This record gives C-alpha cells, sequence and structure tokens, in this order.
C-alpha cells in the first residue's frame, strides 16, 4: 500500500515570461487569451 | 466553435455549443461623367478633316 513515483526528464522550449525580482526569478503569465478565452466563466 | 473548461459542482455542467453565422454582401455602385463636346465627335469621327 506503499508507492512510490517515477519521473523522467522531457524537457521543451516553451515561450513565457520571466521577471527578476530581487535574489530570485519569477514566472508571470496573465491567462486570458490561453485560458477562459471566449467562454462564460468568471475569472477567479 | 467554443472551447470549455470543466468545472465540479454544485453549479451546472455545460456542454460543447457551436455557432453558424450567415452574412449577406451590402452592394453599392459608382459613378463617373466624362462628358464630351459638339465638334469633338466630328474631330475624332473625320467629318471636318
Amino acid at each position: 500500500t506503499l508507492d512510490e513515483l517515477e519521473s523522467a526528464p522531457q524537457t521543451t522550449r516553451v515561450r513565457a515570461d520571466l521577471v527578476s525580482i530581487g535574489e530570485k526569478l519569477i514566472f508571470l503569465e496573465a491567462l486570458e487569451k490561453r485560458i477562459y478565452a471566449a467562454t462564460n466563466v468568471p475569472y477567479p | 466553435h467554443q472551447p470549455l473548461i470543466a468545472r465540479d459542482g454544485p453549479h451546472p455542467i455545460e456542454q460543447p455549443t457551436h455557432n453558424y453565422m450567415t452574412k449577406i454582401i451590402d452592394r453599392r455602385a459608382l459613378n463617373a461623367a466624362f462628358s464630351l463636346a459638339t465638334e469633338a465627335i466630328a474631330l475624332l469621327t473625320g467629318e471636318a478633316l
């Protein structure tokens, strides 16, 4: 009943945004055009 | 064709929707005035040559 995860690295390049704040790189995206575009769903 | 995201309860489940649109051509025309004179016919035809 005890089981452990198996993970494999398969890296791909992804268009994204990187912001340097302080001492660590911080990710920043907005999620309007990618997800929730033209649905009936409110943006939480 | 509308994309969907999947929610939980209690508020209900949505189905995929589709839309079919028809638009009619709107039609117009234009005008221009070229008009010649009296002698200029006979000067092109050859009466006064």
